[PDB]
């Protein structure tokens, strides 16, 4: 890499919600610019989490491209969340440099989709169930999920995350295609 | 020269509930007898309903008064702290008027705060008030909430136009009768957002409705004043008052910020505090509430 310059935009305040309508804005300037403005490395991540209960964030510490960057600086589409939402400029970086990875993918961790496809096809009885029906159902673990709000259940819901690890050495690659990362820039230093 | 018993302060800026119905777009000139938000099923029994496929644009329906009058306590027991508390806040009315907190709900009524959700997803946040003495218009009003921003305290001369006839209906000698017609462009085949019982919804005849206590606590949103971080603006007022969905208490009792410190230094021990302190004073005098152990 022989450019010192990658920013990206964090989540912005209000005081008419929790952080949950926070990630509903996110999500929308992720739409109109990040994860549902085409691309590889266009998400929202953030090293504000912790390992042992798969924390959400805290802080904004972003790193994409130069368009999904610039064109959340001035569009009319961010009323109440620009209200607080901001940020600096940009400027040099230093020569040397990692290349670390952290981020969120769409993985496979429900066991409604499978036991769907099982009782369309297999027609399993009680008995049946109970032991060709594994105890490998109940597939959820702590990850970093917001508040997301979408007609797949009542009210707000959460998500998880997947990430791979990463070295001090150079590379460069994307992240997932709906507005997370798989290996991009999340926040460190 | 104590404290009384039992001290009763009415709600002042009394709210009604919410009505809901949806139209469309470019079909909302005639606002008067859109089709209403009907309780639907879907499959704990989730109730909540959707707006239809054709229309977009939720008219949010409710209206406001001011019965006014807050320099009497509805209940109290004592004569020499009577006298005290009716000469203080005759000091006050010969101090200032009601301009600041008439523009501060101007500013509660020129974004949409008091949508807590419903903001989000709409496209142009259209607030439609007219005037009423009587069964008629008199005087009309159209904003957007798009234009004006969330946190920023900005009165311009619309906003200054309608809090100052709110200020006209607050001071006590002419009465005022403003109600607020929002649009909330959720969209066609998207939620509906009732108030929840403690799914446990609510509802009103042959349509529905969200409650008024959640009206008449987002519109009393001004506190910017918590010594800890003010990147997120204004909160709910109440004495100890502070937000309850992140869970973190406003308005220290360790700090000077309580109410309480102000109404005994301000009325027993004569050491009157500052300007701004009596405006979060009258502010949540003219709330309403008990006060008083």
């Amino acid at each position: 890499m022989a450019m010192d310059h990658y920013l990206d935009i964090r989540l912005r305040p209000d005081p008419e919600f929790p952080p949950a309508q926070l990630m509903s804005v996110l999500f929308g300037k992720l739409h109109q610019a990040l994860v549902a403005q085409g691309g590889d490395r266009i998400g929202v991540s953030f090293p504000d989490l912790d390992e042992s209960r798969s924390r959400l964030g805290e802080r904004l510490r972003i790193h994409a491209s130069a368009d999904d960057l610039r064109a959340l600086l001035a569009r009319p589409w961010l009323e109440g969340l620009r209200d607080h939402l901001q940020f600096g400029e940009p400027a040099v970086v230093p020569h040397p440099t990692p290349y670390r990875q952290v981020s969120r993918v769409q993985a496979k961790s429900n066991p409604e989709r499978l036991r769907r496809r099982l009782m369309r096809r297999h027609d399993l009885s009680e008995e049946e169930a109970r032991k060709r029906i594994p105890d490998t159902v109940a597939r959820a673990l702590d990850l970093p999920f917001v508040t997301l709000r979408s007609q797949s259940t009542g009210q707000h819901f959460r998500l998880f995350i997947r990430h791979g690890p990463l070295q001090v050495t150079a590379e460069e690659g994307g992240f997932t295609c709906y507005g997370l990362s798989k290996g991009g820039f999340v926040p460190w230093f | 020269l104590s404290t009384a018993s039992v001290l009763a302060f009415e709600r002042k800026l009394d709210p009604s509930d919410a009505l809901m119905s949806a139209g469309a777009w470019a079909q909302r000139d005639a606002s008067q007898e859109w089709p209403a938000v009907t309780v639907r099923e879907k499959s704990q029994t989730v109730d909540v309903a959707n707006l239809p496929s054709d229309a977009d644009t939720l008219k949010v329906r409710f209206t406001l008064r001011v019965l006014g009058g807050a320099g009497t306590p509805s209940a109290c027991n004592d004569a020499a702290y009577r006298d005290k508390l009716l000469q203080t806040v005759a000091t006050y009315v010969n101090d200032q008027g009601f301009a600041e907190l008439a523009r501060r709900y101007a500013h509660n009524l020129a974004n949409a705060r008091f949508l807590w959700r419903n903001r989000v997803g709409a496209e142009a946040v259209e607030v439609r008030i007219n005037h009423i003495r009587q069964g008629e218009v008199a005087r009309a009003w159209r904003f957007d909430a798009l234009a004006i921003g969330l946190r920023d305290f900005k009165a311009d001369a619309e906003l200054d136009a309608l809090a100052e006839l709110i200020a006209s209906g607050l001071s006590g000698s002419g009465h005022v009768l403003l109600e607020v017609v929002a649009f909330a462009r959720i969209g066609d085949g998207q939620e509906v957002f009732p108030s929840q019982e403690l799914k446990t919804l609510y509802s009103v005849r042959d349509a529905a409705a969200i409650h008024s206590q959640k009206i008449g606590n987002a519109l009393r949103t001004i506190d910017t004043w918590y010594p800890d971080e003010d990147g997120l603006g204004p909160i709910a007022v109440e004495p100890y008052g502070s937000v309850t969905s992140q869970g973190k208490a406003y308005r220290q009792p360790k700090q000077k910020l309580d109410f309480y410190t102000l109404l005994d230094n301000w009325v027993l021990r004569d050491e009157a505090p500052a300007v701004e302190q009596q405006h979060y004073v009258i502010a949540n005098l003219i709330r309403g509430g008990v006060f008083g152990e």
